């Protein structure tokens, strides 16, 4: 679904965290890339849903 | 055909290898008018001009006779807009071809997407911001005591607040550092609970960290809360470093996909902005961000080959459009003049001229005739200009004879076994501006008579011990830019120059390791934009040439703190000051549109 690209600013153990996260839809976080499955894209993905989660951001993240 | 004619041109040194091969390879087998036409462009291109228009590669009376031998092969077909267009090397932008040929300017596609990018910025995708005005004015009441007559300083606020992208423009000691710092409180105190980021960038180091300190320096001087304070941007850094530019690549951390993450956006020194990193820049600002230039209409940088700033002020001795004019005297509670005619509306608007600052005199009387300006050399002598007739040789080297003077108590200081830090700091008391590189007045020239009159005075023998040497390029590895000064001294442990960082803290290199190195007791003009010197003075030759021009003299006065002095003609200066640079850039053209 067509998004925008939001900016997130965060607390988290009393450390700011400033970046932005691009092509968010309303449905959640969405990723593809052309390469085989592993750990270190599921890492990244965590990361990246982690931080969606924690501000606003109601729904799922695929990749 | 016109190869071999043109692999003259290298043995002649009118063209580069680079302007021959890429016309050999983009013309190819067509007529001989297209294949130096790309010549000449890509000539001009490396030079820095941006495009080409064809009145000018069809008159004679210009540049590299190369040309006259285009007479025996364009055959005087007198259309030069027929033959070209008619290749594939030149289209109406309509297919991916190299060069566009569009306004009766001929350019490549690389300044075509440049030109197009950064006027459409200025004419479109910019909004004009509406919030309430009687708070708005409020605040500004309160920045600036007097309200009896109309403050430029106060338009200036005014304008940057309610538009999206704007342009502060004045002349050096005008109070534009100032007219920032309430331009910031104002822009700070507007948005209480929404979230403010502004970043101050300038084209290099030196500039910026000059930006900061005066920054600091005004913005101390107005009252503000915590909030206010924790808001207040910290210190400023390079445009290529804010851009994320690699020192290897060519690549960008931001452009399109990534935008950087600000609010508002403060460029300090505009006029040493090319198109290049103009239109690089627009591509990477958001659509929330305001963006506001600093910078004078007549710097040479703004009028150099290239350059963005120039053409964008031009506009602004219209003044301010007629509904403009009414609202801006609603904000400021005053009366704004309003300009005459419609020429561009967004344009207009978004640019202002501060006019309040003998070298404020001096560069006033420079835009107007010659009668003023020599009538305010003359009288009353200012204490800061001074005047030296200089036709003959004898005096020639009576210039370099109070040249000397000015460098005395460098000279001493060098002579004195001082520190590095000091010594730095002593250099930029004086320097010397000249016009022409070359010839009896010139860079060439002077550095070649000036350390021969170091040779025949015992001053300093001669890398020579005390000797001032500036960087020729920017090295992103020892991290000292172009238009930086080091002193080379032996501390005891060797001989090195020394360099000052914007920390404070002195960095010592070996003289091998520096990647340019030339004599700065004189300097170009157009180098030393950007630094500050407290007594200069000015070379100017006997001869009559274009080279020498109005906003080189300017950059040359501006360019002294407070001391000043000058070697020329009545008859050379004056005459130069009413020449001005010629700018073939379609900008201008297109504002018209």
């Amino acid at each position: 679904q067509p998004g925008q690209s939001m900016e997130i600013d965060l607390a988290c153990n009393g450390v700011q965290i400033t970046g932005w996260l691009p092509q968010v839809q309303p449905d959640g976080l969405l990723r593809w890339r052309p390469s085989l499955l592993s750990v270190a894209q599921g890492m990244q993905l965590w990361l990246e849903h982690l931080v969606y989660c924690a501000s606003g951001g109601n729904g799922e993240s695929r990749l | 055909k016109l190869q071999k004619q043109l692999l003259e041109a290298v043995e002649h040194k009118q063209l580069r290898p680079l302007d021959v091969q890429f016309a050999l390879t983009v013309a190819g087998d067509e007529h001989p008018a297209v294949t130096l036409a790309a010549a000449l462009l890509s000539h001009d291109a490396g030079e820095g001009h941006v495009c080409l228009p064809l009145s000018r590669l069809e008159n004679n009376e210009a540049s590299h006779p190369l040309l006259a031998t285009c007479v025996s092969e364009i055959g005087e077909l007198q259309n030069w807009e027929e033959c070209l267009l008619a290749s594939q090397a030149v289209s109406r932008g309509d297919e991916p071809t190299p060069m566009i040929l569009c306004g009766d300017r001929l350019y490549l596609n690389r300044m075509w997407c440049n030109e197009r990018t950064v006027a459409r910025f200025f004419n479109e995708v910019n909004h004009a911001i509406e919030v309430d005005e009687a708070l708005l004015a409020q605040t500004l009441d309160k920045l600036f005591p007097v309200s009896d007559e109309i403050n430029w300083q106060k338009v200036a606020a005014a304008v940057a607040l309610t538009r999206r992208i704007s342009v502060i423009s004045g002349g050096p000691g005008t109070g534009k550092t100032t007219t920032v710092a309430k331009l910031l409180a104002a822009l700070i105190q507007m948005a209480d609970g929404e979230r403010c980021r502004i970043r101050l960038a300038a084209p290099t180091g030196k500039a910026a960290a000059r930006l900061t300190e005066s920054l600091g320096k005004a913005l101390r001087q107005l009252p503000l809360t915590d909030e206010q304070k924790k808001r207040i941007p910290e210190d400023a850094s390079t445009l290529h470093r804010l851009l994320g530019a690699q020192p290897g690549s060519q690549r960008l951390r931001h452009h399109a996909g990534n935008p950087l993450h600000l609010d508002v956006l403060v460029v300090d020194e505009a006029s040493m902005i090319d198109l290049p990193m103009m239109s690089r820049l627009i591509d990477a600002l958001p659509d929330h961000a305001r963006v506001i230039f600093l910078g004078d209409r007549d710097q040479l940088a703004s009028v150099e080959a290239g350059a963005v700033l120039g053409d964008i002020c031009a506009y602004a001795n219209a003044g301010f459009t007629a509904e403009r004019a009414r609202q801006l005297s609603r904000l400021t509670g005053t009366h704004v003049p309003a300009g005459t005619g419609t020429e561009a509306a967004s344009l207009r608007d978004s640019l202002c001229l501060l006019q309040k600052s003998g070298i404020g005199q001096l560069a006033a009387a420079i835009n107007r005739g010659d009668k003023t300006a020599v009538k305010t050399v003359f009288q009353q002598d200012f204490t800061d200009i001074e005047k030296r007739l200089l036709q003959s040789g004898e005096d020639y080297i009576a210039m370099l004879e109070e040249a000397l003077a000015g460098y005395g108590r460098y000279l001493d200081l060098l002579q004195a076994r001082a520190e590095p830090d000091l010594i730095i700091q002593a250099f930029n008391e004086y320097q010397l501006l000249c016009a022409l590189r070359e010839g009896p007045f010139g860079v060439a020239g002077l550095n070649e008579r000036i350390e021969q009159f170091m040779q025949q005075k015992r001053k300093i023998h001669r890398w020579y011990e005390g000797r001032p040497v500036m960087i020729a390029r920017n090295d992103s590895a020892l991290g000292l830019f172009n238009g930086d000064i080091g002193i080379a001294l032996d501390r005891g442990q060797g001989t090195r120059v020394w360099f000052a960082m914007p920390d404070g803290n002195i960095k010592s290199v070996q003289p091998s390791r520096l990647p340019e190195h030339e004599t700065t007791w004189a300097m170009t003009v157009h180098k030393s934009q950007g630094s500050e010197f407290d007594h200069a003075a000015l070379i100017l030759p006997s001869q009559r040439t274009p080279v020498v021009t109005r906003e080189l003299v300017y950059t040359a006065v501006t360019r002294a703190r407070r001391r000043l002095s000058l070697y020329a003609d009545e008859r050379i200066l004056s005459a130069a000051i009413a020449t001005r640079t010629e700018r073939r850039s379609g900008l201008a053209a297109l504002f018209s549109s």
